[PDB]
């Protein structure tokens, strides 16, 4: 709930150099029809889905993968730290540590590198082939600013590895390290803001789990509720459309009546109310890191969050 | 048939359509009733995202099926 002021000099460059910038990857060039499917450079859907919003007059670009975006995953990386550290046996990443094994210093680090997760996005294409491009990009966006400007902080080692972690590679592991593992997890509490509630409790496959039974399986039901409402309290914050949750309605979405039970037994019953997208707040959040920054540091954490 | 058009926040419509009728001929159709533009909108079923090109037929949607419309600023 406080960020060091070189993570939010940092987050002053990037949003400059291209969260503020426009979706370049667009139009008829980049249209798709699975039916003609070489007929443009786009190889699958989404390059025109929500490219900006219009707010006084000002265009708010790439507004869901924006500076609210953006700057939300690293309050979530700062909750689930200290969320981790409560927890007897954290989950163990591929590397061999926990979230909570993590340093301060080493979270400073993994805050500046979530600045340019999806900073390499020029649309809103989602088809793997769009993802790890953008994400490629993002990766090599940071390299030469962390090279040149944080060598004071970074270590040629940690560069690589966080490159890495951004680049989200073909044939790496989610957790593959617990810096990795923590920027994936913030990344995810985020998607709250554009999922059915499907993706969001009850997983979008028979495998995958969902999201808020992630948050309950690694950190507890108690904690990891706790975790859900306050994603939804910085919604609220930066101006986003802070959606309704039904466990009443789950029954209803065309999924087979196992994966909503199991979702039922694992969150248990949430009935909660939406809240509607402000203009003002969205604007105050999506055009200048102070005003997003602000809005954002005036949101409790949970009791059980005390920063070190 | 019927099919449910609701917000993430929960303000739901209805829609007349058939189910040969393309993504892009049922958002258009939004558009016709609310003032959407396309592009603006994010359509989502049975935790699948809904794709221009292809149909109704083509994701097993049937009569009084809810989808998921993601809008990020009413006028926006």
């Amino acid at each position: 709930s406080i960020l060091d002021p070189e993570v939010l000099k940092v987050a002053e460059y990037v949003y400059q150099e291209r969260l503020s910038k426009p979706y370049t990857e667009v139009g008829p060039e980049w249209e798709y029809n699975h039916k003609t499917p070489y007929a443009t450079r786009a190889t699958g859907t989404g390059h025109n889905l929500q490219r900006f919003i219009t707010i006084d007059d000002q265009r708010l670009h790439r507004p869901i993968a924006g500076l609210a975006h953006t700057m939300r995953t690293l309050f979530y990386s700062q909750l689930m730290y200290e969320a981790a550290k409560r927890q007897p046996h954290p989950h163990r990443c591929a590397d061999g540590r926990t979230i909570a094994d993590l340093s301060v210093q080493d979270l400073k680090k993994l805050n500046i590198a979530q600045l340019f997760f999806v900073a390499g996005r020029e649309s809103e294409a989602s088809y793997g082939d769009a993802y790890h491009r953008y994400h490629l990009y993002g990766a090599k966006q940071f390299e030469a600013y962390a090279r040149k400007h944080l060598t004071h902080l970074f270590s040629e080692k940690e560069i690589v590895l966080y490159s890495r972690c951004i680049e989200d590679r073909i044939g790496d592991r989610f957790d593959e390290t617990a810096e990795g593992y923590l920027i994936h997890l913030s990344h995810m509490i985020d998607l709250m803001r554009c999922k059915s509630p499907v993706e969001v409790f009850i997983g979008h496959s028979r495998g995958v789990s969902g999201i808020v039974p992630t948050l309950i399986q690694l950190f507890g039901r108690e904690d990891g509720l706790d975790i859900m409402h306050y994603a939804r309290s910085l919604f609220a914050a930066t101006g986003e459309a802070v959606p309704y949750i039904s466990s009443s309605e789950w029954p209803h979405l065309g999924i087979e009546s196992d994966r909503v039970e199991r979702a039922l037994k694992i969150v248990g019953s949430l009935e909660v109310e939406g809240q509607e997208a402000d203009a003002k707040k969205t604007a105050q959040a999506g055009f200048s890191v102070d005003g997003c920054y602000g809005a954002l540091v005036k949101i409790d954490t949970p009791d059980w969050y005390h920063q070190v | 048939m019927q099919i449910f058009v609701k917000t993430l926040t929960g303000k739901t419509i209805t829609l007349e359509v058939e189910p040969s009728d393309t993504i892009e001929n049922v958002k258009a159709k939004i558009q016709d009733k609310e003032g959407i533009p396309p592009d603006q909108q994010r359509l989502i079923f049975a935790g699948k995202q809904l794709e221009d090109g292809r149909t109704l037929s083509d994701y097993n949607i049937q009569k009084e099926s809810t989808l998921h419309l993601v809008l990020r600023l009413r006028g926006g």
